[PDB]
């Protein structure tokens, strides 16, 4: 929601793209299909993996035998001990619950950002050589075969090359 | 007519959901659980060292050598919830919880005969000290680690006996003080009537006098026997003196105490497994930060929480539509 | 703010818009006035309510007495108990204070994000047929009656319909 | 023709702090800090507390004549800061804090006459055991729950009384040991001079000797009386044996102790109200997670913090301009 | 980054712009050089230091003497004391670590945001009278001198005053 | 004619971690972790600690001949013993509620030593001038605790002793005494004449009867006998009474005091200085506004919270991309 792409102007996900988190669907004279963008996907995988390992590995735990034994004339200290365990119980329960709720919202936003950036990176390349037809799609004003497509995917797109043909179909 | 390139994101058949601060039950493509909720239902070795399991006995019964009850080290102690009475002859076990705590984890532990039965007590009877309160196989008996000394041939001379600790580690010494129900019992066992016991090390010192009285019968005893212990530092000396009523050490225990762990009271079975976190219900393989198995744990454990689910989204919102 | 809109390129707020949190101000023949986007507003209301409810409801505390009584020869344990009480106090105080500081920034970002999103939703629709005159406003190059406006808000603006007229006023 | 995107602004002055900027005026907000209370001591779990008025727990459990208060159950105990009325006869009350704690909440409580006065002590005087230290309407008197036994007709026979707990729950038993200031008073009260008191159950066992010396006057008494208690488990028996100096039980209390509660010491009035969180200053009725009323609370309470203001933004920055 | 500017469409930073966090580089017929945006740099400084001060001033601790001495027969309470110290140690070590990881992310994102909002601020000014030539740069579809160049840096740029010249280019 | 929007970069190699990425170079950063101390023991809240030199609390309070008896400031914010402090209870025995006393003396706003029972006038019927021992040597000679007197029989009798102190000091008075337990009956008679003795001590609140326990115990500092030490606090207006027929080591000096709350005892060789601090560590004082510290878990004052972190680098500037 935060960046408007996921479940926003791009209304739904693709079960057909099964090799990445973010990618493209193309349709040209030669054919069509799905292709995950490997750069952005691996970067996300690396970073989300770093996130999980951080939430996990930062928990340095001391060696502790929690349990204690008190006799019938030691109820005050038995109750102090209970207060200690119950105090840590509430502290860890509340913080873990909120950590999860808060990091989850951040994780989704992160993905939404990644998609938004990917879309606007393509849009910046194509400029006026294609039209933004919505739902995360561009419709080219020129013919864009496989090599043309693949060059848009991996940043090496040649705008001036198709400039001429583009201006025509407008 | 145009060719098209669309930008989009992954979806799948995943049914995992997560909660966020803004919305509940969000289906996501991938997730991981931060909460450990599974255990192996076994009591295992901690730090690669097995716990001491006391069978059907408790620490008192084990350490005193109750007739009804080989590990030179252990990481924690296990007692079953319905363990038998340790003390058979009724009485108070002084600083009992402290002793248990201090025995919870040791390395190096060796039972040795501190006061050999054959040569230590030429002037007292070290055989007749048995009782209906500590039966064994239909016969009156007694703790194996103590000797209930009684008079020999109508006399009980003053006894004086010392041990110097040359074990190079702490020596645990246990003894008892007997308080007969009547004067007759006092004289029948110890002859003397008015008696005392003294026990002192360089650090410990206490004098005891019998407190003759008829208390409620427990295992047929109207009298009482109190149990005491102390830890003698390496190279130190402990002395016993008495004109009666002294249940003397026979076996003592050289031990090195670890920072300590705890005592797990549970019927969960001990197994030859390894763990870093032990629970009375079973062991947990600590990877995750949190755990809802059991608040009482021993080792390097995840923190206990009252949570039912701590699901962390890794992937994105799943929208297969 | 993080998304640039509120107290950004949209410098001020509308007291006039009393029906919601975010909305539109339309002007044309027939009239003008403020109108909140009830969809994004209600969505935001639901989501923020959930936020507030999460911070509150995730606090489920144990039954505890807290108070302890120690005699004049139990000073050490009396001070242990004091350290427990004070440790819990410092933990919960720091945590409550920061939670509010942190989450207040997040909530403000959230509102900013919602506005920015509204603004870009209109931008991607109009394209040429309107002038992005800054300060959050768009000036149409064509006549845009009530149902034209409504269309832009409803996300079903028919670009081709006004394409012709639009170009001409340019 | 223009279409503008914009945001709400209102007449709000509410301010919140953010991590990036202090004192941001926003359109809407909520308070997370409960700072109100009702200035009343109320019921907990629907159960009223035990208010001891001008008396303390000691004076109440012993039966201090000044303490004729009023229940069979309570959620917690309330003493007033000006509650002196307790041990009217000076001395040591053994494990008093432990007892207070253990009485802090009970689900069932019943005073019964464990050793009926009229029939329990035929060979001893059970009517002259009074003192000006424990007055009742200005007159000499004593604790109602105990009897100060003295010699009868120049003789104090050895007494021996046992009680078996057929109550089906824990029985609280309290007794005293009197120490006269002089050998003269010892003889006058008890005849014998060198006496002993023995109390023992199946669990409990202690011998007492009078400690005779002139100590500093307290409430005009140079003598001392120490108070003792124990809980006799169901089916267990407790035995008293004395040759003098014993302040025998008259009333004991059958009870079922409840988890573990607390003792509030406050002048705050009690009312017919209900709460889930109690403070010495008044009850807290909140759904909020934090509270700055009082750190010492009883029940299911919000966490105490030293915050004055914990205000969550819900709306956005208010910029009417 | 979250806003796709820093290490995004503006690939790198400028060692040459030493007087601020965000800024400009101009290059007209007259000359060139670097110049920080003072209003956006100062606000970020105002807000970041407020973020540092907040994390610091909200920690207001009790007078405590942590240490306790227990004898050889008080091992249980000694271990209870140990459980308290270790419990606070684990709570504070965790919270401190995550506080830092999380706020560091937010801070880097914050800068990312500021740069983006500055870029979209000038793009909002130069409207039709310039072309977004990539990498955060604008190429004027007309001729801009030192006086004009400062109009864009202050939010006082005049569009209709160049509209006619640019329409032909 | 171009105008570019851009961001700062510099020569810095400062690095930070984020939940998403490790070792991210940044333009500016600050540490949230206080890892410096000054290596001194300082005055806490403006008040110097009490440093016990080569003595422990027991030796100091009983007046072991090696300790410096007031002297001793009339106030201190905490107590410092060294790890090598050897001089305590030179005559072997048990010090009852020792840890409790140590805690209770840890911080005092007023402290005055005074002769509760003058040596010369208090004990006409007993010998108050022979109570010395090789266990408590001084300048190469038998000696004893300065604050106590080992009373012994006069001539060949030990009359029943009775002596009280009424507290006119206006604040709590700490009174200490000992009970001697000879190794043998011979010694019991040699010292106290009477073979069966008792000691009694009581005030309005305190009451205890003591009975000598004669036995030959392990030799410590040449002593097979033992001497146990006791203490109580006598509130203003109250009296403390001593009764004995032998074995009582009587008070000579006591202490009028006003105790503060908490504080503690630092055991360290770290040098004491004329510096002021709000947070004290056994290895040095902390002077910092930072909320976290990794110096030491055991601190006294208003301190940062202890963590096991090694660094806590907080980013303040942006990702550093000089390229
Ligand atoms: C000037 C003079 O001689 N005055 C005395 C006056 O002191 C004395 O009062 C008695 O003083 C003794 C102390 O020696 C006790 O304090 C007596 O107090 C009581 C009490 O109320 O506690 C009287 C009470 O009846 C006694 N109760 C019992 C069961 O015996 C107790 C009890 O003996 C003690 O508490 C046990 O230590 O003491 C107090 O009356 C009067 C009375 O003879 O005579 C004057 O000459
Ligand atoms: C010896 O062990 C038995 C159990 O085998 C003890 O019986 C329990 O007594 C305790 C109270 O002391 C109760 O809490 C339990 O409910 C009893 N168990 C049952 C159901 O019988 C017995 O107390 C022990 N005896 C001695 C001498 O200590
Ligand atoms: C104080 O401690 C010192 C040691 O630090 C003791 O000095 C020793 O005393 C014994 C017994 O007289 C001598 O044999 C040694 O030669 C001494 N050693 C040193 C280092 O001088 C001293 O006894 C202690 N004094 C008191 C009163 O406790
Ligand atoms: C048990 O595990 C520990 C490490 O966790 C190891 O030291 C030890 O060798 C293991 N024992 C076995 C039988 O694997
Ligand atoms: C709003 O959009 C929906 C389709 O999502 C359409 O059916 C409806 O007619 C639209 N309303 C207007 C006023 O254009
Ligand atoms: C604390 O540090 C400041 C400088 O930051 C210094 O001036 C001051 O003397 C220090 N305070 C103490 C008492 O150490």
């Amino acid at each position: 929601g935060l960046f408007g792409a996921i479940a926003g102007f791009i209304e739904g996900g693709w079960t057909g793209m099964v090799d990445g988190w973010y990618g493209y669907h193309h349709q040209n004279e030669q054919g069509s299909g799905y292709a995950a963008d490997l750069k952005s996907t691996q970067n996300a995988i690396d970073e989300i993996t770093n996130k999980v390992n951080s939430v996990i590995e930062k928990m340095n735990t001391q060696f502790t035998a929690v349990g204690k034994e008190f006799n019938h004339l030691e109820k005050r200290i038995e109750n102090l001990n209970k207060k200690v365990d119950d105090g840590f119980l509430d502290i860890w329960t509340y913080n873990a619950e909120l950590l999860v709720l808060l990091e989850n919202e951040r994780t989704l936003d992160y993905h939404d950002s990644n998609v938004k950036n990917l879309y606007e990176k393509v849009r910046s390349q194509l400029k006026n050589n294609a039209k933004e037809i919505g739902n995360g799609c561009f419709e080219f004003y020129h013919k864009c075969d496989n090599t043309c497509m693949e060059s848009v995917k991996n940043g090496t797109y040649d705008y001036p090359k198709y400039s001429e043909e583009a201006k025509l179909n407008r | 007519p145009g060719d098209t390139l669309c930008i989009g994101y992954h979806a799948n058949n995943s049914t995992d959901t997560v909660d966020t601060v803004l919305e509940k039950n969000v289906t996501v493509t991938h997730s991981v659980n931060l909460l450990e909720d599974k255990h192996n239902g076994k009591l295992c070795k901690l730090r690669g060292v097995a716990p001491l399991h006391l069978g059907k006995c408790n620490i008192a019964g084990w350490i005193l050598g109750n007739p009804e009850c080989t590990a030179s080290s252990w990481s924690y102690i296990v007692e079953t919830p319905s363990s038998d009475n340790g003390t058979c002859y009724p009485g108070d076990f002084i600083d009992y919880e402290e002793l248990r705590e201090q025995l919870s984890s040791v390395s190096s532990f060796e039972r040795f005969e501190i006061f050999p039965k054959t040569s230590s007590w030429p002037n007292h009877d070290s055989n007749k000290g048995v009782t209906a309160a500590c039966p064994h196989a239909g016969a009156k008996s007694f703790y194996k680690n103590l000797i209930w000394l009684v008079k020999k041939g109508n006399s009980y001379p003053k006894l004086s006996k010392s041990y110097i600790n040359d074990k190079g580690k702490e020596v645990l010494v246990l003894w008892g003080i007997h308080h007969p129900s009547t004067s007759a019992d006092q004289q029948s066992l110890y002859q003397n009537a008015d008696t005392y016991v003294f026990v002192c090390s360089s650090r410990y010192s206490k004098k005891f006098k019998p407190e003759i009285a008829i208390c409620p019968k427990v295992r047929d005893q109207e009298g009482r026997m109190n149990y005491y212990w102390t830890l003698v530092e390496p190279g130190d000396k402990i002395t016993f003196e008495a004109t009666g009523n002294l249940v003397v050490p026979r076996y003592a225990f050289a031990m090195e105490r670890n920072a300590g762990s705890g005592i797990i009271i549970s019927d969960t079975p001990v197994h030859d497994c390894n763990t870093t976190c032990q629970t009375p219900k079973g062991a947990i393989n600590t990877s995750l930060p949190f755990q809802n198995i059991h608040p009482i744990t021993i080792g390097k454990c995840p923190k206990y929480v009252k949570s039912t689910k701590l699901r962390l989204a890794t992937g994105l919102r799943n929208i297969p539509s």
